[PDB]
């Protein structure tokens, strides 16, 4: 077909292999700084349900 | 942190019923009867405002 063709193929090879690097050093970036301080989706650690709380009066006022 | 607050003697000071348990228990129904509105605002600013120190009066 010509040299065009293998030129242009090298050429969207090299644009998706760059785009993959950045993206997985990006990724490397983003789980660092969401291990460190969790503040997005990933890394929540667990907490006790606050739905299982009596809210109801109790026997003893002081509570 | 900061001090507690609590009131002194001379405003918990208050004309204490000297009757003893059975004496009370013999009036419990008629004293939950006639008595009943100032007992349950007592025990409503009590169960409301958790200090105890909100319902002196």
């Amino acid at each position: 077909d010509g040299p065009e063709k293998n030129y242009e193929k090298t050429l969207a090879i090299l644009q998706i292999e760059s785009e993959k690097a950045e993206l997985r050093l990006k990724e490397q970036e983003v789980r660092r700084l969401m291990r460190a301080r969790g503040d997005g989706p990933w890394y929540q650690f667990p907490t006790p349900e606050k739905e299982f709380i009596d809210h109801s009066p109790k026997a003893t006022p002081d509570n | 942190p900061g001090i507690v607050e609590l009131p002194t003697l001379e405003e918990l000071k208050v004309e204490e019923v000297k009757v003893s348990s059975a004496v009370l228990k013999a009036a419990a129904h008629h004293y939950g009867a006639q008595c009943d509105k100032t007992n349950k605002e007592f025990m409503l600013c009590r169960w409301e405002e958790k200090d105890p120190r909100r319902c002196l009066k």
